[PDB]
RNA sequence: GGUUCCAAUCGAAACAUGUCGAAGCAUGACCUCCGCCGAGGUAGUCUGUGAGGUAGAGCGACCGAUUGGUCCUGUCAAACUCCAAACUUACAGACGCCGUUUGACGCGGGGAUUCCGGUGCGCGGGGUAAGCCUGUGUACCAGGAGGGGAACAACCCAGAGAU
RNA sequence: AACACCUCGUACAAGAGGACGAAGGACCUGUCAACGGCGGGGGUCUUAAGGUAGCGUAGUACCUUGCCGCAUCAGUAGCGG
RNA sequence: UAGCCGGGCAGUUUGACUGGGGCGGUACGCGCUCGAAAAGAUAUCGAGCGCGCCCUAUGGCUAUCUCAGCCGGGGACCCGGCGAAGAGUGCAAGAGCAAAAGAUAGCUUGACAGUGUUCUUCCCAACGAGGAACGCUGACGCGAAAGCGUGGUCUAGCGAACCAAUUAGCCUGCUUGAUGCGGGCAAUUGAUGACAGAAAAGCUACCCUAGGGAUAACAGAGUCGUCACUCGCAAGAGCACAUAUCGACCGAGUGGCUUGCUACCUCGAUGUCGGUUCCCUCCAUCCUGCCCGUGCAGAAGCGGGCAAGGGUGAGGUUGUUCGCCU
RNA sequence: UUAGGCGGCCACAGCGGUGGGGUUGCCUCCCGUACCCAUCCCGAACACGGAAGAUAAGCCCACCAGCGUUCCGGGGAGUACUGGAGUGCGCGAGCCUCUGGGAAACCCGGUUCGCCGCCACC
């Protein structure tokens, strides 16, 4: 890498598709979830608040509850634990 | 400078005209011969000359063996015979050379080459039954000025 | 760039909104006699002075805000962190 | 439309119904929602909750089944607003719902409107709703006074199918006063 | 540059962050030893729920290149994409393997060595090239005998207590 | 600049400021058989001036075995211009 | 005792990176695309290019509204139509945004104080400053209200300890009280760009030591761009005639004499260039033997084939190798 | 849903087009400014009050595939590319066999002129 901010190499993964541009529904943003619950983790590229660092892009965490309104949910990157703030806009329920 | 240097497709594709400043202009005169008026279907016999190993071919190449192709269908047949050739490629991939060691190597730029896939028809001619042994004879001195080996092909002619 | 000489905000103080007034600070006299000034006396004699021998840093090419903000009721001030600028100029 | 790299907008928003910057900012409260709508002869109130598939509708009132307890004028006025307002408030207090946030959809917060009369009447009815009252009508505007001094500059009859001649505000507090009791059908 | 007896168990690193630092150190990674915890673990595969734009392709799908003729006709892209793999990867179940006297996973502490690497294969970037320079994934040499290859660190077989 | 003196400060002192002002410096002048300099452009500019007698391919000239002549069969040498 | 001058003398410093070192440059602190091999991570003096600010509005909320561009009617203005985004949004690049994140208007100072959770900085995996997301307490702005405002749509715009100045309150100074003047808890501002922070110029051929083939000159070795020689095609000219002869362009090679590149071998030493003497060899043949063609009358040539038995000498300038001259 | 309101998925729903439907019912157009409210100028809009008229717009219903989009068949194609293995081939750039996966363009033919949830209503 030339440099080393957060949104490198992040051309592909932080952009929206042609046909999903534009504003996205509500409905997901305001969705509700439950302590132990698993849950996908991916930025909308449409949605500016409430994002993670993009390194976890693609990883499956568990809810262990809230600061406000976004979520606390436990990853593990490698082998280390770590707990990411996120907001359901970015959250997808798994299976 | 030596084909040598340039015949291996050995690097990425270096075509990005708005990252490239500087770029030789190509030596290749005209890519339709013939009568372009006229049309391709208008012919009874198509011969295309076909390349057998994947190489690049410099500007400089397809000048020399296009010149002394048509330069002999222009013999045999005229300033204005029955006919119509057509060189298929363009010199798309731009070329570098290091002309201080191999420190700060990067070499700058030196001209242009058109990439050609073995199996592909780098040239295209359309002309009638008589014309027909002149056609290949044209393509025997294009095939001698170029890299690769290659098949004199005729597609549609079972006038043989 | 520009800078309103008097506005609303809160005051730390009353611990409410309130007007206050911006002001440069102006750099206070040295008195000569603290804890630091005694030891370049002492320290310093034959040959180099270590520390005390030292001449004065450099510049960056730009400092940040120096600011006092004053409330119009109570009368008490307020520092706040700065922010690189080139030059301030007050409003009225 | 044009091809493959278009984009069509949301359904409800090529219908020009549902102002969605609007209505994620409703539903990030958590409350029911409370729908005021209108129409060029009637009044409508429902109370909204999210659900899965869509919104559910707990509870709702229109102008129209407003006679059903009295009424025998027109409906698409002040007096008609804030009684189905109370209405669907009452109903909604029976199906155990509480609260619930203001929804215009896309009409505008003029001072003193209908919408804000629906808001009132579900307010008397019990439910707890986050308004202002110096927003609201003055209370004599909304019984349907300001139509009877109208029909005061009389010389030719206001109502055409025949309620009455002057009108009656009073015909609006003696429905007022039906809703209020205990026993009435909801 | 040198540092003097025998054997048994385990067994590296030639890399990352900071350094007047690059012939050196410290902190991590990795090797080893001790104590603690007490039931799961996940090197392989299958399936389910997610992540992705490289190969290839195509461009009247954007973008920038690149032909000729009186719609048709000729060509491209590391810093283009209407498309799109193999494959890599998060979590979970199942099977396999493993652990509960060989205590796994994990936690805490003592001790290091190490921070000149090299080669084959795959994918690379630079360079006319190189027994070149510089990345990456993997196995090997280094520290790997014995059999084969005329000889021969890393190519083939093969990992080896004695008889 | 320091001492002395004056103001403020301190029951005193530390300290702050002031008045006066030596050599030195600014400023001006003299001096190159003093260090050194004597160009580019055009028919002035840098930075003061812009190479005079002489000598010159030099033990100093890259181009260079410069060109002409002497001398030799032939002279990157040597001497003369 | 004070100010000026002061290499006469003394002690020291005068960085690192780097296809050896110096010169050049900064890949020495930061941001984006590509390199990067469709998770994450990834080098080179790798390709394209930026940041060390600017803004009191170019910050914030609310209301009202929809832009480029093209068409039609009266490249300023007015009316209508088409027009999902190509406009605009401070500055690189990539990404976001249309009843808005854009435009206009009006109002406002949340660019607010206090204290945290988390991620990043530093993938995995320890490490500061700095940064961001998301909370809580306090006080406010706007809106009917949900709500939005912890600066600018997102990723660059940054700085330790010691010392000084500054902000508000409080602790403290040797038996004790009063005064003066000090020491301290929290925090803001002042620079170290060699950017996880020393206060810092050169020469040595008079030289010296420790080491290194971890690194250059010379020789060897790899390569062969350069150099030497060859071949394919044959445009062309040669009074006509491509191929007696000369022979461009383009294309394919062989050698290891020149040159360049690399850093494998040697720095506890493989003695330099040129010359000389004396020995062996190669053929891409200068002569001599034997041949083929000719633009071969002859004679003298010119070009080509086989062929390494023998031969290939003397002198003038210059150290010269080379080369010029008799 | 014989015309309604709030939605989820967010073009299978877009673009364009044909036909049909409403007396005190519904939704509209519609009619009109004393009031609440409104236009940097206009009751155009926003807002309020109301039914003389209309189904021509919108809306709801049935339907057409020319463009755009979703999926599917056959063909392209087990082609291009590719994960594991080889004392297989080639001077070499490179190719091939075995094993496990597997495309895009394009042509032809179907499909698609939205689906689903809640509430109210002849
Ligand atoms: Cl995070
Ligand atoms: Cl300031
Ligand atoms: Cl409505
Ligand atoms: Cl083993
Ligand atoms: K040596
Ligand atoms: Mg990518
Ligand atoms: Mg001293
Ligand atoms: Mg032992
Ligand atoms: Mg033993
Ligand atoms: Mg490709
Ligand atoms: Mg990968
Ligand atoms: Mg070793
Ligand atoms: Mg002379
Ligand atoms: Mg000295
Ligand atoms: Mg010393
Ligand atoms: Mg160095
Ligand atoms: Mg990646
Ligand atoms: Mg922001
Ligand atoms: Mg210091
Ligand atoms: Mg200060
Ligand atoms: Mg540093
Ligand atoms: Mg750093
Ligand atoms: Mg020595
Ligand atoms: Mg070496
Ligand atoms: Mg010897
Ligand atoms: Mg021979
Ligand atoms: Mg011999
Ligand atoms: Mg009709
Ligand atoms: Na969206
Ligand atoms: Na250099
Ligand atoms: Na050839
Ligand atoms: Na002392
Ligand atoms: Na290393
Ligand atoms: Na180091
Ligand atoms: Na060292
Ligand atoms: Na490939
Ligand atoms: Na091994
Ligand atoms: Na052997
Ligand atoms: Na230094
Ligand atoms: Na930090
Ligand atoms: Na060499
Ligand atoms: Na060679
Ligand atoms: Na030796
Ligand atoms: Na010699
Ligand atoms: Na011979
Ligand atoms: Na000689
Ligand atoms: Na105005
Ligand atoms: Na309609």
């Amino acid at each position: 890498p030339s440099s080393n901010g957060p949104l490198e190499g992040t051309r592909g993964k932080l952009k929206n598709k042609p046909r999903d541009r534009g504003t996205s529904p509500p409905q997901r943003a305001v969705e509700e979830f439950d302590d132990g619950e698993k849950v996908h983790l991916k930025i909308d590229p449409s949605v500016p608040n409430g994002r993670f660092h993009p390194r976890f892009d693609g990883q499956t965490g568990t809810v262990e509850g809230k600061q406000g309104d976004a979520y606390k949910v436990d990853i593990v990157d490698g082998g280390k634990e770590k707990t990411i703030i996120v907001t359901a806009a970015h959250l997808r329920r798994q299976e | 400078k030596p084909a040598s240097m340039y015949r291996d497709i050995d690097k990425p594709a270096y075509t990005r005209r708005e990252y490239i400043t500087g770029i030789p202009g190509s030596k290749i005169a005209q890519h339709k011969m013939g009568r372009k008026q006229k049309d391709a279907d208008d012919y009874p016999v198509q011969i295309s000359l076909i390349v057998e190993e994947t190489v690049q071919l410099r500007h400089g190449s397809l000048e020399a063996s296009r010149l002394s192709a048509n330069r002999h269908l222009i013999k045999e047949l005229g300033e204005e015979g029955d006919y119509k050739m057509t060189l298929r490629k363009f010199p798309h991939q731009v070329l570098r050379e290091n002309k201080d060691g191999m420190r700060a190597a990067f070499g700058k730029i030196v001209g242009t080459a058109a990439r050609v896939q073995a199996g592909e028809q780098l040239f295209t001619a359309y002309c009638n039954v008589e014309d027909a042994e002149h056609v290949k004879e044209a393509f025997r001195r294009a095939y001698n000025k170029i890299t690769p080996s290659c098949r004199i092909d005729s597609s549609p002619a079972g006038n043989a | 760039m520009q800078m309103p000489r008097r506005f609303n905000t809160y005051c730390p103080h009353c611990n409410e909104h309130q007007e206050h007034e911006v002001e440069k600070v102006r750099s206070g006299r040295q008195t000569g006699m603290k804890w630091i000034d005694r030891q370049r006396e002492r320290n310093s004699g034959i040959g180099n002075d270590g520390k005390f021998s030292k001449v004065p840093g450099g510049d960056k090419p730009t400092k940040k805000t120096d600011l006092k903000y004053r409330c119009g009721e109570c009368g008490k001030a307020h520092l706040r962190e700065g922010w690189r600028a080139g030059r301030l100029e007050f409003q009225e | 439309a044009t091809g493959p790299r278009y984009k069509v907008p949301m359904r409800r928003r090529r219908e020009a119904r549902t102002d969605y910057h609007q209505r994620l900012r409703l539903l990030k409260s958590g409350k029911p929602r409370l729908v005021a709508r209108k129409s060029n002869k009637h009044v409508r109130a429902q109370l909204v909750t999210l659900g899965p598939n869509g919104d559910d509708t707990l509870a709702s009132a229109h102008s129209s089944d407003l006679a059903e307890y009295g009424w025998e004028a027109p409906t698409g006025n002040m007096p008609s607003a804030y009684l189905t307002g109370l209405l669907a408030g009452l109903r909604a207090q029976e199906a155990g719902v509480e609260e619930a946030v203001l929804d215009i959809g896309l009409n505008s917060p003029t001072p003193g409107s209908k919408v804000f009369a629906i808001q009132e009447g579900a307010i008397d009815a019990g439910l707890d709703i986050p308004h202002n009252d110096d927003v609201l009508a003055d209370w004599q505007r909304t019984r349907g006074a300001h139509i009877a001094e109208y029909d005061e500059q009389l010389e030719e009859p206001l109502y055409s199918g025949d309620f009455d001649a002057a009108d009656l505000p009073e015909h609006f507090d003696e429905l007022r006063e039906t809703l209020l009791d205990g026993d009435i059908e909801l």
